[PDB]
């Protein structure tokens, strides 16, 4: 489809790899008794492998010539969830962390010896500050417009 | 006929140099003086081979056309004429 | 005025002068006065839109259920065909909304500056507070008392909640809102959110 | 008379110059010499576009094709130009290009030799035989009218170019006809969203 790739629900190397893995597991399964705990563990492993392959096929990925899925970070609308959808999420969480830390530092800048508050964290003020990062984009944008983000 | 094209291009370039673009070029040359090192020209700083050739550039022309201007404008005209001839030589089309 | 949580002290910057003030700001967004003014205008216009939206997506469904008119649901309105293509309507809306919203933004930035009519110079708007233009926008000339402002703000907040509930409860269950209410009223103990999905 | 009511005017633009409405969001006119050069460039652009727009409108109103096809004859080797349906005997690329270069270069270099900044924008004298510029009372009104019409012509040229880009091989007049064919179907919508 894109860059000479094959849809993952149509390629044959995917099925061949699945068969190889299943046979490799079943070779070890035969050794033990069918009712024994290792048999149950190996059956669970086989079920997990089958579910993973089915999910990968149903999710609309694209295997390559050799048989493995390929990620597309290009920006096509059919792969929103491949890179772009997770990435934004990360930024959100990441921003949270940063924002919170910055706030805490300012919250201890007033006192005469902030080093004691840096090496021994206090829990009440930190817990007050932690949940303010849930709306970090709005506060950050307002501070940028006001001009309090950058020192002078 | 290469001779007609060459002569026409050379004459047009010479006319453009002598009667149209002369004042602008002269003013621009006068604005940018001789190259200077440490606030002094090359001849002043102690270079003897960098002396300007005042004798050659003097001319009896009413406005001041000299040999160097003739050579430069003729070279431009010849370049243009030969480009025209070479382009007309083949039959390439886009 | 009142308290949104007994046993909690209200923030200092919220002094109860603003309409509909209950001292609810746990995350402390409105610390700077400029942010407070911007968010006040936002809470006005955001919500003045939502009340109309909620009424428009709810009342036709009730009227259709009781049977006077046959109208598509609020979801399937976009899929229906109209007299003109959606693109031209979108362009017309974009241009008109650009004009009106730039006028409103200019008024907010510089109060009492865009009251004069650009075309007919004689007409103008009487001076007032930002966010409540009055004048020609008030044909019946109702009294702009504080109680009316508080009622409007409360109705707007309820509209916010109603719209969010409508959208999410359609997302989880494809059935419409009024039909969802009727299904719940059929048997409350077996048709709540917990019992079904 | 500001471009946007409720917005402060810039310092360097007070309204003395004709067709001045205090529009400079990017602050490009801080340097007075830059402001004068910008005024010159704007006036020249306006005059050229004003002279050009009828040159597009009158053709394609007769049987002749459009402002784009009239340019395709130079692409074909050994082509010859035409005028009013009649082929010009001297129509070929080298001679036409050389004549254009010589004439335009001489005219422009003659123009650039003027020194007074005011005389560059409005030369006067021999350029106006009728003599509308003798009376100073109407001069400001005429200048404002010229500036406004030139800006309108520039917008017209932008519209022409963008419409041509959207529909290759299409003239403005047939575009207007197509728009009038069904006003509620042929609009900017189908190109702004696919
Ligand atoms: C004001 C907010 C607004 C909101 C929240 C929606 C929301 C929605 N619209 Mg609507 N619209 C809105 C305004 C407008 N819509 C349209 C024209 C359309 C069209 C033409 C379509 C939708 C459709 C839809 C659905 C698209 C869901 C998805 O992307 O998958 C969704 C329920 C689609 C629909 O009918 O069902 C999916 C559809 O194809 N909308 C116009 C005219 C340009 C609007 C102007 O404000
Ligand atoms: C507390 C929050 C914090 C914040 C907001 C920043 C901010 C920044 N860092 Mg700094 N940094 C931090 C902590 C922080 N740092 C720590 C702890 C270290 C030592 C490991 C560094 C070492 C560091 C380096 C070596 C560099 C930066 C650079 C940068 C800048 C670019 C972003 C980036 O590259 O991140 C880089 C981030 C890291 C390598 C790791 C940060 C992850 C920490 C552990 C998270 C903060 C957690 C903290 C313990 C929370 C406590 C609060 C709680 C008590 C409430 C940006 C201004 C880069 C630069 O200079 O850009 C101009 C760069 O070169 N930082
Ligand atoms: C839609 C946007 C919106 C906005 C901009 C505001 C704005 C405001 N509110 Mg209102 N409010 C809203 C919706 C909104 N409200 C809703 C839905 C309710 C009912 C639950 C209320 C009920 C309410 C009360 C009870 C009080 C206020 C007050 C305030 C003021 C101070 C708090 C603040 O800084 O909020 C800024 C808010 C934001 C920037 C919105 C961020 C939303 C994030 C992105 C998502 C929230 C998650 C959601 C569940 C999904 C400010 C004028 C206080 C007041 O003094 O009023 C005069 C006050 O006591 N509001
Ligand atoms: C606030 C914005 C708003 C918007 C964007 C819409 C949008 C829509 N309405 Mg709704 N509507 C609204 C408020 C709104 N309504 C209100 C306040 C009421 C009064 C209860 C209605 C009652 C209503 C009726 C009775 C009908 C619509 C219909 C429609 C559609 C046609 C619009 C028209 O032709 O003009 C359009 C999708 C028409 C339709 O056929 O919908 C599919 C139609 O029959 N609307
Ligand atoms: C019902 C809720 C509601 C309420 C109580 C108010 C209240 C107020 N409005 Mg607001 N307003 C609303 C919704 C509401 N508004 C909506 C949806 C919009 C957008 C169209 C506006 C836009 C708006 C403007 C542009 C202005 C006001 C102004 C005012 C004030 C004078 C008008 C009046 O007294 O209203 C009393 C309201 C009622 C008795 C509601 C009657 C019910 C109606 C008929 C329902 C129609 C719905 C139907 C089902 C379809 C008052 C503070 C004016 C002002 O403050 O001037 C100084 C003014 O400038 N409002
Ligand atoms: C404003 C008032 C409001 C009202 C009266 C209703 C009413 C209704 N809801 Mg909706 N809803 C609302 C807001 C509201 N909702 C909001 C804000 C959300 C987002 C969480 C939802 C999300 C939602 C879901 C996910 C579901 C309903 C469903 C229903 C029905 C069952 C009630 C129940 O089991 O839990 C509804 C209450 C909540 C989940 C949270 C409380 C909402 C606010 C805080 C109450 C005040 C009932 C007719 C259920 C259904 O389908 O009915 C058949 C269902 O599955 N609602
Ligand atoms: C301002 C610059 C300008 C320029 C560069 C052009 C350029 C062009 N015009 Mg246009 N034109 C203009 C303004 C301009 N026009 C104006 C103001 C009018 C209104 C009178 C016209 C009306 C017009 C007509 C009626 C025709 C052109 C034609 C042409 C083309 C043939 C040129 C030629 O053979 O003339 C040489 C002419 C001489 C008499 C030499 C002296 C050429 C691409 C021709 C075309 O349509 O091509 C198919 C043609 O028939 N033009
Ligand atoms: C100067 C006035 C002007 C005029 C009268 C027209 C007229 C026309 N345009 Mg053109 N156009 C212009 C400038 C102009 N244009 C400019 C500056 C651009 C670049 C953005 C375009 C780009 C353009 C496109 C991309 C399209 C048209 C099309 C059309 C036709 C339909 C209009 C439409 O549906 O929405 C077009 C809407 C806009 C571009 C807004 C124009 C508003 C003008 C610029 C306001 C300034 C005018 C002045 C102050 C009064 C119509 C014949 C459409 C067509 O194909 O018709 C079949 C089409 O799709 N135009
Ligand atoms: C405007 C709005 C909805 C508008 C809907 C419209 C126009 C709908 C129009 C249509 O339906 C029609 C008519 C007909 C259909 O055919 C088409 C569409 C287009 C579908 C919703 C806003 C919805 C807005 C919502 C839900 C906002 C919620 C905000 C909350 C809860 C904030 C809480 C806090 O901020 C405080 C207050 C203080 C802080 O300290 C703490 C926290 C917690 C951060
Ligand atoms: C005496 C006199 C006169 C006359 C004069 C004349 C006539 C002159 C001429 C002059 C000339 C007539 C000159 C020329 C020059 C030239 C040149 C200077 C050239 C150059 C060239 C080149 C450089 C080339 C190159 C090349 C080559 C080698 C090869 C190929 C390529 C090319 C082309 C690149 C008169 C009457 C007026 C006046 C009086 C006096």
């Amino acid at each position: 489809d894109i860059s000479g790739l094959t849809p993952c629900k149509d390629s044959k190397q995917f099925a061949k790899r699945e068969k190889q893995q299943i046979k490799k597991l079943e070779s070890s399964l035969k050794l033990y008794a069918p009712e024994s705990a290792p048999a149950l563990a190996l059956n669970a492993q086989i079920e997990k492998t089958k579910r993973r392959f089915d999910n990968y096929g149903k999710y609309g990925l694209l295997c390559g010539s050799d048989g493995l899925p390929h990620l597309i970070v290009n920006g096509d609308q059919r792969h929103w969830g491949e890179f772009i959808t997770p990435g934004i999420l990360f930024l959100y969480i990441a921003g949270w962390i940063g924002w919170v830390g910055r706030s805490y530092l300012i919250a201890i800048s007033g006192e005469k010896k902030p080093a004691m508050k840096e090496i021994i964290i206090d829990v009440p003020l930190a817990s007050r500050i932690i949940f303010r990062g849930f709306i970090w984009p709005v506060a950050a944008y307002r501070e940028f417009l006001n001009g309090d983000l950058i020192a002078k | 006929s290469p001779s007609i094209v060459i002569s026409l291009s050379t004459g047009l370039s010479l006319f453009l140099g002598r009667f149209v673009f002369f004042n602008f070029q002269r003013e621009n040359v006068a604005k940018q003086g001789l190259p200077e090192q440490n606030g002094k020209t090359h001849f002043e700083a102690g270079d003897d081979r960098a002396k300007e050739y005042v004798s050659l550039l003097k001319s009896n022309d009413p406005i001041g056309f000299n040999i160097v201007d003739v050579l430069a404008w003729g070279s431009i005209g010849h370049i243009v004429a030969y480009y025209i001839l070479a382009t007309s030589s083949n039959g390439y089309d886009p | 005025k009142g308290e949104w949580l007994p046993g909690l002290a209200s923030p200092d910057y919220l002094t109860g002068s603003l309409a509909g003030d209950n001292g609810f700001d746990p995350l402390g967004l409105a610390e700077d006065p400029e942010n407070l003014k911007w968010f006040v205008q936002a809470e006005l216009v955001h919500g003045r839109w939502a009340m109309l939206g909620v009424a428009g997506m709810l009342l036709p469904e009730v009227f259709t259920k009781i049977g006077i008119i046959n109208v598509p649901e609020w979801y399937d309105a976009g899929k229906e065909q109209y007299f003109a293509s959606s693109s031209t309507l979108f362009v017309i809306e974009f241009i008109l909304f650009h004009y009106v919203e730039i006028r409103r933004w200019q008024d907010i930035k510089n109060p009492g500056s865009v009251n004069q009519d650009p075309i007919f110079k004689q007409y103008s708007l009487p001076k007032g507070e930002v966010g409540y233009p009055g004048g020609i926008f008030n044909p019946l000339n109702f009294a702009p008392t504080q109680e009316a402002k508080e009622k409007e703000l409360a109705n707007g907040r309820l509209a916010m909640l109603a719209f969010l509930g409508f959208v999410v409860q359609h997302n989880v269950t494809g059935k419409g809102p009024f039909e969802n209410l009727l299904q719940h009223l059929s048997d409350p103990w077996h048709n709540t959110i917990v019992q079904t999905f | 008379a500001h471009w946007m009511p409720g917005e402060p005017r810039p310092a360097y633009l007070d309204g003395s110059a004709p067709g001045d409405f205090g529009f400079d969001p990017l602050g490009l006119g801080e340097v007075p010499a830059n402001l004068e050069r910008y005024k010159e460039s704007e006036l020249i652009h306006c005059r050229w576009a004003m002279l050009a727009v009828p040159g597009i409108l009158v053709p394609e109103a007769l049987g002749y094709g459009n402002w784009v096809k009239a340019q395709e004859w130079a692409a074909l080797p050994g082509g010859q130009a035409t005028y009013l349906g009649n082929p010009v005997p001297w129509g070929t690329l080298p001679t036409i290009l050389a004549i254009e270069f010589l004439a335009i270069a001489f005219v422009e270099h003659q123009r650039s030799m003027e020194k007074d900044p005011e005389k560059k924008k409005y030369p006067g004298g021999a350029f106006d035989p009728l003599g509308y510029s003798k009376d100073p009372k109407k001069l400001e009104e005429l200048k404002v009218k010229e500036i406004k019409n030139g800006r309108l012509a520039l917008l017209a040229f932008v519209g022409f170019c963008v419409q041509q880009s959207a529909y290759p091989g299409t003239g403005p007049l047939e575009n207007l006809a197509t728009h009038l064919a069904d006003p509620w179907h042929n609009n900017i919508g189908d190109i702004v969203i696919p």
